[PDB]
């Protein structure tokens, strides 16, 4: 019989004795060893003395630490995310001019727009500990923790496409802005009056249901509660990006026009079929296409933009 | 309140705030044919995110909701 150490955290181990005439599953839970499920397994002289990382059967103080270092996950998060981390250990990052992308593999395109935007995204860090250290590994060089994770979190599996847009904003419900952001809305009706709706922080950083910075400020109107003409219109923004989504729209990207935004994401193929992600940025008066690892450029793209995204805001009306 | 699909149907079912949007993307299954899993609803500029409940959102009755199908790229 072996001796193994059980945590949740890499940093609270306890000593779980265990015998060889059950699985160790049957004895203890699902547990992982070096990456891999061994949950299935007999337990042997190998693993003895070895560190497992355990995903159910969790202790009363376990449990309190998975809140603390990743907050309130459904039970089944914890597997999800070990087997996540194994199963997304093989993809590859290549490098262009110190620009890091995810080769394309498994359908996971639509997680090479998803990093590539939030590696743009200045002064941004995560609440939940777990997912900061993660991110912060991920601008270290190590990006296996950060994307198993988003996955987990996005509840995507793995090898099957999923939507990029929408993971985008669900991975920022959990992000922070370090620095000060501010925009104002204002509606008014002649009845019912004026109304100062304020956003701060990364609230005031993206908006889904625009993909031009025109529309965003361009006056609104609609029927208010009492039976009229609500208006509604930005009066004022100052942040350090602006990220604007919205549905797959066809337009042309051209650096004559001299456009505001530092990158974009674009989808590809049909909308009620499996597609293909991109992401773009200008730098160069030329649009860089990351095609997950593949790397093309253009001067104008007949393409349906999804995600943009701007650079600092400084505007008063 | 009130969720309009883009160019499409826009129905109005009503439910106490008190709701997850888990359950408001769930009563959803059970009006209209579509997975609580498959649909994305967007108020105000913002995706609304499975934790978090209506009355979080500061949303009024008669208030819009926008339907978006869950995308899927590979
Ligand atoms: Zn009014």
């Amino acid at each position: 019989t072996i001796e193994v150490l059980v945590t949740v955290d890499g940093v609270n181990f306890r000593t779980v004795v265990l015998n060889n005439k059950n699985t160790y599953r049957s004895q203890l839970g699902c547990v992982f060893f070096n990456g891999a499920d061994i949950s299935d397994t007999i337990p042997d002289e190998k693993q003895n003395g070895h560190s497992l990382y355990l995903a159910d059967n969790l202790t009363a103080d376990e449990t309190k630490a998975l809140k603390e270092l990743y907050g309130p996950v459904d039970p089944t998060f914890l597997h999800r995310f070990y087997s996540l981390k194994a199963a997304v250990h093989g993809w590859k990052m290549v490098v262009c001019d110190k620009v890091r992308s995810l080769k394309l593999s498994d359908n996971n395109s639509y997680l090479n727009a998803v990093i590539m935007t939030l590696d743009l995204l200045k002064d941004i860090k995560f609440v939940i500990p777990a997912l900061q250290h993660a991110f912060m590994k991920h601008k270290g060089g190590d990006s296996t923790d950060f994307i198993a994770l988003i996955m987990a979190y996005g509840n995507c599996t793995f090898g099957a496409p999923d939507d990029a847009s929408r993971l985008l904003h669900t991975v920022l419900a959990k992000a922070e802005l370090c620095c000060s952001a501010r925009m104002v809305w204002r509606e008014w009706c002649n009845v019912c009056g004026i109304k100062d709706v304020v956003l701060q922080g990364l609230k005031a950083c993206c908006y889904v249901g625009v993909q031009t910075v025109e529309d965003l400020r361009a006056r609104m109107t609609y029927v208010c509660q009492c039976g009229g003409e609500r208006h509604r219109q930005l009066v004022e923004h100052t942040t350090p990006w602006l990220l604007l989504s919205g549905t797959p729209n066809e337009k042309l990207v051209t650096t004559s026009t001299a456009p505001d935004f530092v990158a974009f994401n674009v989808f590809q193929g049909i909308e009620t079929a499996v597609g293909h992600y991109v992401h773009a940025r200008l730098k160069g008066g030329l649009i860089l296409k990351f095609d997950s690892g593949t790397v093309s450029k253009t001067s104008d793209w007949k393409c349906k933009v999804t995600d943009v995204l701007f650079p600092g805001q400084k505007y008063s009306s | 309140i009130f969720v309009k699909t883009l160019t499409g149907k826009t129905i109005t079912l009503e439910v106490e705030p008190s709701d997850t949007i888990e359950n408001v993307k769930a009563k959803i299954q059970d009006k209209e044919g579509i997975p609580p899993d498959q649909q994305r609803l967007i108020f105000a500029g913002k995706q609304l995110e499975d934790g978090r409940t209506l009355s979080d959102y500061n949303i009024q009755k008669e208030s819009t909701l926008h339907l978006v199908l869950r995308l899927r790229g590979g």
